[PDB]
């Protein structure tokens, strides 16, 4: 069934599953004709496709060349997306293909259900939580990457550096919420408090600064206080 | 005009032949129905007084043969029978008449409603849903179960509707997965229409059969069947016109039919603000619609 707090856990046990975030698939900017119409044009955007457990992150990069000529485009969106996760299952060794997709927004659920017909025992699912995986266009190398795409391109990251290495998935999990759901409330003083200090540098086969663990807690501690003061501020608490 | 008899009424049931009905007593002198119009299928069923669970009945066509309703109290239901004897079934029914113990099949002569509600519906179709072959008239009851239903117990008492699908390969052609699921017109037409019905009376035919059994037993999988028929049509963007109209008369007579007090279960929201709507052919049923609004606008 949905995916929500009280089975929080199971993302981290040892069954495969992938999220599916489709929130920067179809990016647009908003602008004004010459006859004071209203117009927008396309940017390129991603897939954000992650292995809660491992890292894993299979970034694919939507090039605007996609919509050329298409009608509906936020309606074909979240078939290009459920047709790119589709094919990468395809892709995939039998044992890597995951037993479970969770996809942040229920609307990807047909498109994705349809498009894995088969695959009929990989089972797709929505969640009650309201991950912030929009904000993944905030780390600058993934921005980077998609904007300067010139034709369909997947990339590989894993999205947890080389935390592993010294704590468990389901805290790393949580690091990466933390980070990202302060990006997407305040990303200026999210990104200040990331590179404030020169001599924190970012791996060049990394996404984030090499903080010791003690300089974690501090950035943890610096990004839950970003977040809720946020708070008070948009409801006037 | 044929005729049905009734060997007795032993228990107080009430019995209905296509839409019309009767309340018979314990051992009233009921001995059957005349006057049944040839030339269309016909259901006969059953309430009984005191178990107004499990509807059941006989759907029979009396070209196919002589028929009469003989009550088992063994079994504690109406069985339908069919009587070989052609002399001796004459017999049984001239002296009920002549007694002038049965009732006639009400038509007034204005009226198409069973014409209407049948017109596609043939025995032949009938009996290849409801698979009994030692029969040539079929039992339904309020409590069978679909195939496709019993995908998701027992075979032998099963409604064997054609299974529908939307989200099922059969549905969906590999590489047009956007297209098919959100224009289902190659599900309808070449798979359905040429493949499997062969032609849209066939179709039509099952589509109001269902109908009919959600109405007169309220067998919830039949409800189910046809409402998926109903909507693979109006979720289809290329329809031929002769099928367009004919299904906004089908569906008219159907809603025009249906017990006032029974549209919340035998009515599926959904589906029907998406046909008339939301859909490809939102435009195409003007009676269907026009009778929905002014009998039932509060599901709309």
């Amino acid at each position: 069934g949905a995916m929500n707090s009280s089975n929080y856990a199971e993302l981290f046990n040892n069954d495969i599953k992938l999220f599916v975030d489709d929130t920067n698939v179809y990016r647009v900017t908003v602008h004004k004709t010459f006859e004071g119409n209203v117009a927008t044009k396309a940017i390129n955007g991603c897939i954000f496709t992650l292995n809660p457990k491992t890292g894993h992150l299979f970034l694919k990069i939507i090039h605007t060349s996609v919509w050329a000529g298409q009608k509906r485009l936020s309606q074909l969106a979240k078939w290009k997306t459920a047709e790119e996760v589709s094919a990468l299952v395809r892709s995939l060794p039998k044992e890597e293909q995951p037993k479970q997709i969770i996809v942040t927004r229920k609307a990807m659920l047909d498109p994705l259900e349809v498009h894995m017909l088969d695959f009929p025992n990989i089972a797709i699912r929505p969640t009650e939580l309201r991950l912030p995986f929009s904000a993944a266009m905030s780390i600058d190398k993934l921005s980077d990457v998609v904007m300067k795409a010139t034709e369909p391109q997947m990339v590989l990251f894993n999205i947890y550096d080389d935390w592993l290495d010294r704590i468990s998935s389901y805290t790393a999990f949580s690091r990466l919420t933390l980070l990202l759901r302060a990006l997407k409330t305040n990303e200026e003083s999210a990104k200040m408090i990331l590179l404030s200090d020169p001599t924190i540098t970012i791996k060049s086969y990394h996404l984030w600064p090499s903080f010791t663990d003690e300089q974690w807690i501090t950035i943890e501690s610096q990004m839950r206080d970003l977040i809720l003061t946020e708070y008070g501020r948009k409801y006037n608490v | 005009m044929n005729t049905v008899p009734f060997t007795s009424a032993p228990i107080e049931v009430t019995i209905g032949i296509d839409q019309y009905s009767f309340n018979v007593k314990e051992n009233q002198p009921f001995h059957g129905i005349k006057d049944i119009p040839i030339g269309h299928v016909h259901v006969i069923h059953f309430q009984h007084a005191d178990n107004s669970s499990m509807r059941y009945g006989y759907w029979f066509d009396c070209r196919m043969g002589n028929f009469y309703i003989q009550y088992d109290p063994k079994d504690g239901l109406y069985k339908m029978m069919e009587e070989r004897d052609g002399a001796k079934f004459e017999n049984i029914v001239h002296n009920f008449k002549e007694r002038q113990m049965m009732v006639s099949y009400p038509k007034i002569d204005e009226d198409d409603t069973w014409y209407n509600l049948t017109e596609f519906v043939q025995m032949d179709k009938i009996r290849k849903i409801v698979r009994k072959d030692e029969n040539q008239f079929s039992y339904v009851d309020s409590s069978m179960t679909t195939v496709q239903e019993n995908e998701l117990s027992d075979p032998a008492h099963s409604l064997n509707y054609t299974v529908i699908n939307f989200k099922s390969r059969e549905a969906i052609r590999p590489g047009h997965e956007m297209e098919d699921f959100l224009d289902k017109s190659y599900y309808l037409n070449t798979v359905m229409l040429q493949g499997i019905f062969k032609n849209s009376s066939n179709y039509f035919g099952e589509l109001q059969f269902a109908f009919l059994n959600a109405m007169f037993f309220g067998n919830y999988g039949s409800s189910l069947q046809w409402h998926a028929m109903i909507e693979l049509i109006c979720s289809s963007a290329t329809v031929p016109k002769h099928m367009l109209d004919k299904l906004d008369e089908i569906l008219y007579y159907q809603i025009k039919t249906l017990p006032e007090q029974y549209s919340d279960i035998l009515l599926n929201e959904r589906v029907w603000n998406i046909c008339l709507y939301s859909s490809f052919q939102k435009n195409s049923l003007h009676n269907t619609e026009k009778i929905m609004e002014n009998k039932y606008p509060e599901l709309l």
